[PDB]
RNA sequence: AAACAUCUCAGUAUCGGGAGGAACAGAAAACGCAAUGUGAUGUCGUUAGUAACCGCGAGUGAACGCGAUACAGCCCAAACC
RNA sequence: ACUCGUACGGUCACUGAAUCCUGCCCAGUGCAGGUAUCUGAACACCUCGUACAAGAGGACGAAGGACCUGUCAACGGCGGG
RNA sequence: GCUUUACUGCAGGCUGUCGCUGAGGACUCUCACUCCGGGAGGAGGACACCGAUAGCCGGGCA
């Protein structure tokens, strides 16, 4: 037959690609000598075209000027720290072992210096259960028990813009412009709407897939769709 | 008496034994940081190269070079094939690595040619071979009684048309006799069936 | 049907005729060394492999008796065409 | 709109014109490409052995 | 191959790289008319559709030798300096 | 590539606004989990065979299967008497 | 051209084995190798990645 959307998406042409260019700047964590001695003054509150929420332009001590992923609660004047003995308060980042249990998070990193990788999205937030001196248990916003190294530097709070899904789009075109913003093709025809060549479930005289859905993991692509590697399917049992 | 180059020989008999064995694990980590050709002022295995021709003489240069290790790398066939045309994986190429090595050495220095080649060991995911090239336009070869036959017009490019000694052994041209058939003189004057 | 597992006949060896003890031939083993071993391995590889890549046939409904014959005295044996026969069983 | 006629009239962008090395018009303006000798893809010279009867 | 998969078409068409006026090969870890014999290498004639291969089907298919052509044999590495 | 993205994400599918609802079936097929025992290749190992090798047999046994369980808004099914 | 529990194969995935690969039927270590870090250094570690091969699945493809 013909590739699949699934595998026409790999190749990076345009209609699958991120308007990166339109991007404005990836919020990494600041990367400082020690002492803590960074703090900075949250000069402007911005629009963040990949994330569809807010985020905070900071202008910092020594000079540098840079977007950070802003928890709720932060606005312009406020003063932000960044570094082991920087403050326990919300905006603030420092290393999970500097962080009090029971402390709601995000933009955890995942391996000591990255950036934050963990709780970027709307709304959200991970909750650091215990501490150690070998061992940082969080709790992922999925409800994961995730074992980080203490020394993963993350910011206190929850990530601004929450509740932002329990409105309805209500209408096509309002996914139309959100989707614009993505690297995703929309809108989204059924496989079964398709003819044979073109997918698992395309062809037949009335529409239904021609096999069952759930399809094992090691299924090649072109023919990895459907219900992938389920567990179980449905809401009973 | 034995000759102090025996003892490079025999300590690379066996280059996985010995003090061999932990220099090359030194070495290796520097390889593996170099790029894929990279000139070197003097023969890892000195014994070796002076007995494939080199000498201590200007327009004589030694290359390190290394390739991916593995089998041929293919693209299957988009086209209708019979299921022995249909082969991908375990097909391998017809050239051997080190006469791959000995191209790519010979590409960089457009103007030397490959006089000879030879392993200095590899890891799970490369080999390592070093080529001696030589400068044709060189007075202080054009003047070597045992070099200066490499200066010849017909001697252009002799890596890339398999006039080396790697070139003739990867082309069936080793035995004189039984065997020889359809390599002698050239695979393709028979027909390329050798 | 029902068999004599021991009777008089002829015996092409003793060239007369003599006691015989009847048997079913019982397959012998291969060694894997035979030529047609060896072709097996040379000409299979990546695809289909022609001739070895067909496999095992049919049955007869039938097959024919498949036995030996052995001379009591000689102790050699000697090979009959065999006779279509659903079961063959011998007596005693 | 018919793919023939009413779409014949929407053509007037400029793709191949005369080329520097070969003097052909062959020279894709846009991919900066000779269609006919190769010029702007490589240093030799665009050839084939099919522009010919295998034989000849 | 009166289908077709091994096989065939064929290492052909076509593609990548490279030399020359011609290329390539070439002074035996050869041959094995087994010898008290031949003596670098191409090529031509023959050996021969022979040996060998092969759903042992269709088909594929040498070599040694012999008669010719032309003939040509040398240089390193190491030992010792 | 997705991705200057990180579960309020984005990938793969089905249904097709709101409203009232969405029953029964896990035997077959699919997916997933488990698995005492059974079955389960190669290398290494052991016995036989070979002054060696081919080869025959053995022991061990991964995934997988047998077997058990979960699962239908998973393929689908919901008859005759 | 299309389909599938048609024939035969091929990608691909899972799995064992050998090489990369080191020291002291379960284990410790660090030195290759991998990842994080601007760097110091941290995490992991003879595994993983990669080469080879074996068994299973395999209309995704021929
Ligand atoms: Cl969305
Ligand atoms: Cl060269
Ligand atoms: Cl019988
Ligand atoms: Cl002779
Ligand atoms: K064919
Ligand atoms: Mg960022
Ligand atoms: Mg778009
Ligand atoms: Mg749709
Ligand atoms: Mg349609
Ligand atoms: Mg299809
Ligand atoms: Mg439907
Ligand atoms: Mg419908
Ligand atoms: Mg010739
Ligand atoms: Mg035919
Ligand atoms: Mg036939
Ligand atoms: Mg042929
Ligand atoms: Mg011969
Ligand atoms: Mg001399
Ligand atoms: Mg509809
Ligand atoms: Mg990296
Ligand atoms: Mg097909
Ligand atoms: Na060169
Ligand atoms: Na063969
Ligand atoms: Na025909
Ligand atoms: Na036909
Ligand atoms: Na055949
Ligand atoms: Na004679
Ligand atoms: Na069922
Ligand atoms: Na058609
Ligand atoms: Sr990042
Ligand atoms: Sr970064
Ligand atoms: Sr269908
Ligand atoms: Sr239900
Ligand atoms: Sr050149
Ligand atoms: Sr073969
Ligand atoms: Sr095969
Ligand atoms: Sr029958
Ligand atoms: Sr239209
Ligand atoms: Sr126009
Ligand atoms: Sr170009
Ligand atoms: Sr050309
Ligand atoms: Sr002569
Ligand atoms: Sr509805
Ligand atoms: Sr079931």
């Amino acid at each position: 037959g013909r590739r699949i959307q699934g595998q026409r998406r790999g190749r990076g042409t345009s209609t699958f690609r991120a308007p990166s260019h339109r991007y404005k700047a990836d919020l990494e964590h600041r990367k400082v000598e020690d002492g803590d001695v960074i703090a900075g003054t949250v000069v402007d509150i911005e629009h963040d075209p990949a994330r569809s929420a807010p985020v905070a332009a900071v202008e910092f001590e020594d000079g540098d000027r840079r977007l950070i992923l802003a928890p709720e609660g932060v606005g312009v004047g406020d003063e932000l720290q960044v570094g082991v003995s920087a403050e326990i308060a919300p905006g603030n980042t420092l290393p999970l072992a500097e962080i009090p249990e029971g402390v709601p998070v995000c933009n955890v990193e995942s391996s000591p210096g990255d950036g934050g990788k963990f709780a970027r999205a709307s709304g959200v937030n991970a909750q650091l259960l215990t501490h150690d001196r070998n061992v940082a248990v969080v709790k992922l916003p999925s409800g994961e028990m995730k074992r980080l190294d203490p020394q993963c530097r993350a910011t206190i709070g929850v990530v601004a813009g929450g509740g932002r899904t329990d409105k309805p789009f209500v209408k096509a075109g309002n996914k139309h412009h959100k989707m614009k913003a993505r690297g995703t093709k929309w809108p989204n025809v059924r496989g079964v709407a398709m003819n044979a060549v073109d997918h698992p479930f395309g062809g037949g005289g009335r529409q239904h897939p021609g096999k069952p859905k759930s399809i094992s993991r090691n299924a090649p692509p072109g023919r990895k769709v459907g219900d992938i590697a389920s567990k179980r399917t449905g809401r009973g049992g | 008496a034995r000759s102090a180059y025996s003892y490079i020989r025999d300590a690379w008999e066996n280059p996985g034994d010995g003090q061999l064995a932990e220099l090359q694990w030194q070495r290796q980590q520097e390889w593996r940081n170099e790029g894929a050709v990279e000139r070197i002022e003097r023969p890892t295995r000195l014994d070796k190269a002076r007995s494939q021709g080199y000498k201590a003489k200007q327009g004589v240069i030694v290359a390190r070079v290394s390739v991916r290790k593995g089998s041929a790398r293919k693209r299957r066939h988009k086209a209708g094939r019979r299921s022995k045309r249909q082969g991908v994986t375990r097909i391998t190429r017809r050239k051997d690595i080190q006469r791959v090595a000995e191209e790519r050495a010979s590409r960089t220095f457009p103007n030397l040619r490959v006089l000879n080649s030879y392993s200095v060991g590899q890891d799970g995911r490369q080999k390592w071979h070093e080529v001696i090239l030589i400068d044709p336009n060189h007075p202080a070869i054009q003047n070597d009684d045992d070099l200066s036959w490499i200066c010849a017009d017909d001697q252009a490019d002799r890596v890339f048309r398999g006039l080396t000694g790697a070139g003739r052994r990867n082309r069936g041209l080793s035995g004189k006799g039984k065997g020889s058939e359809k390599t002698r003189p050239s695979l393709r004057s028979n027909g390329g069936k050798a | 049907m029902q068999m004599p597992r021991r009777f008089n006949t002829y015996c092409p060896h003793c060239n007369e005729h003599q006691e015989h003890e009847v048997e079913k031939v019982r397959s012998g083993r291969q060694t894997g060394m035979k030529w047609i071993d060896r072709q097996r391995e040379r000409n299979s590889g990546i695809g289909n492999d022609g001739k070895f890549s067909k496999v095992p046939g049919g049955d007869k409904p039938t097959k024919k008796t498949d036995l030996k014959y052995r001379c009591g005295e000689c102790g050699k044996a000697h090979l009959r065409e065999g006779w279509r026969a659903g079961r063959l069983e011998f007596q005693e | 709109t018919g793919a023939g006629t009413p779409s014949q009239g929407k053509k007037n962008t400029t793709t191949h014109t005369k080329c520097r090395r070969c003097g052909e018009k062959s020279y894709h303006t846009k991919k900066k490409v000779c269609s006919s000798c190769g010029f702007g893809k490589s240093a030799k010279r665009r050839d084939y052995e099919w522009q010919s009867k295998a034989g000849e």
